[PDB]
């Protein structure tokens, strides 16, 4: 792996947050 | 209350501007040479060093770029700085460039070596926001930190100790920590950790847990749009008088400013300009751990993942040579803008109803909801 696994949100929008 | 908050931060922005201009006037740089993100960086660091020196300064001669290695009176720098801020310290100001550097580093580099050596999973990238950010950073400097960032600290503070006044730190460092969480248990479990004076592997193992809980039940972490000194210097020089006209780091102000910025950058022979601009753009908003989908949406153009990114770093190392070196104009404009948030979402759709704003929509009047049904290109910058 060694990669990302979740997304840190930077903006305020309607977005399914990935993990 | 748009008086203090909007105008006081304008005053801190004026300082950076004014200073950058003064400092450019010393180095006797040109307009093109003051817009070189490279030189700007060097200057910014010269200052943060002096308030806590020399650096690499690139010059433009017929055709090719000449790198000068120069040194300045550490105090002279401190003198010129206050001159610009009315003889004030404006810690905010230094802290601001303290972040611009942070946000650039959290996007240029992946800090795995450190996570593992701490005993954190390398896949906990999205939680290390501001791991580079010196502890000297201010109170509104730590609010930008990811949950994972805090853990790497306590764990080292604890790891060497468990392996006087140091206590008030630990409790607070946790209170902050806890103030990241936005759910009952999350909040409560942090306390169960803060209970032990000599917190051993008991804690060591538990916070790591909570670290992973944030991967799903994220916390509140503020994002600050901090642009390079040159951008503010140039703006100040162009007449913009921010303390009077107001400025933000989480509103439309920063995007709008970057809609007219003329920033240039040194670029290695085989590197892709478009790819270079991308990088800087993501450092201008702390979008190094954002969902690539949304970043590209707001950006206006593809926001390619780190691996597929053609570039090694914006600063030029002493190793390289200037003969085979040239410079491009950085594309920092964006399509829309969005309220840089602090919230991690909770219930999977988050920020229900929140949308993106056109660059004309000065006020937060009309929002726009993005629909991602689309041939995207990933979600994990890393």
């Amino acid at each position: 792996s060694s990669g990302q696994i979740s997304i840190q949100p930077t903006f305020s929008v309607q977005r399914n947050l990935p993990f | 209350n748009a008086t203090e908050i909007r105008a006081s931060v304008g005053k801190m922005i004026d300082g950076i501007g004014r200073f950058y201009i003064q400092m450019c006037t010393e180095l006797k740089l040109s307009d093109y040479e003051g817009r070189l993100i490279q030189n700007s960086l060097t200057i910014e660091r010269m200052v943060l060093s002096a308030f806590d020196t020399g650096g690499p300064i690139y010059r433009r001669v017929d055709g090719k770029w000449r790198r000068e290695l120069i040194l300045y009176d550490k105090e002279e720098i401190r003198r010129i700085w206050r001159q610009a801020n009315n003889g004030d310290d404006a810690t905010a100001g230094l802290t601001h460039m303290m972040i611009w550097h942070s946000n650039l580093n959290d996007a240029t580099y992946q800090r795995t070596r450190a996570l593992v050596r701490t005993g954190m999973d390398p896949r906990m990238c999205s939680l290390m926001q501001g791991s580079t950010l010196p502890r000297r950073s201010g109170a509104a400097g730590a609010a930008v930190k990811g949950v994972g960032t805090m853990v790497m600290e306590l764990i080292r503070m604890i790891k060497r100790g468990i392996n006087r006044r140091t206590r008030i730190a630990y409790e607070r460092m946790c209170n902050i920590l806890k103030g990241k969480f936005q759910t009952a248990a999350q909040r409560t479990m942090v306390d169960q950790v803060r209970e032990s004076r000599n917190p051993g592997n008991a804690e060591f193992e538990d916070l790591i847990f909570l670290a992973r809980s944030a991967l799903i039940l994220r916390g509140s972490v503020a994002h600050k749009s901090c642009l390079p000194a040159c951008v503010y210097g140039s703006a100040v020089a162009s007449g913009y008088d921010f303390e009077r006209e107001g400025y933000s780091l989480v509103g439309i102000d920063p995007f709008r400013l970057l809609q007219n910025s003329q920033v240039y950058s040194l670029i290695r022979p085989n590197e892709n300009p478009a790819h270079k601009s991308q990088l800087v753009w993501m450092a201008c908003h702390s979008a190094a751990f954002e969902d690539l989908r949304v970043s590209s949406f707001i950006r206006g153009t593809k926001v390619v993942p780190r691996g597929k990114l053609s570039t090694r770093g914006v600063q030029i190392a002493s190793n390289e040579n200037m003969e085979t070196m040239e410079s491009s104009t950085l594309e920092l404009r964006s399509r829309y803008w969005a309220i840089r948030t602090r919230s991690g979402g909770n219930t999977d759709v988050s920020f229900q109803g929140r949308g993106v704003f056109e660059l004309s929509d000065e006020k937060a009047t009309s929002p726009i909801v993005p629909s991602f049904d689309m041939s995207n290109e990933g979600s994990y910058f890393f």
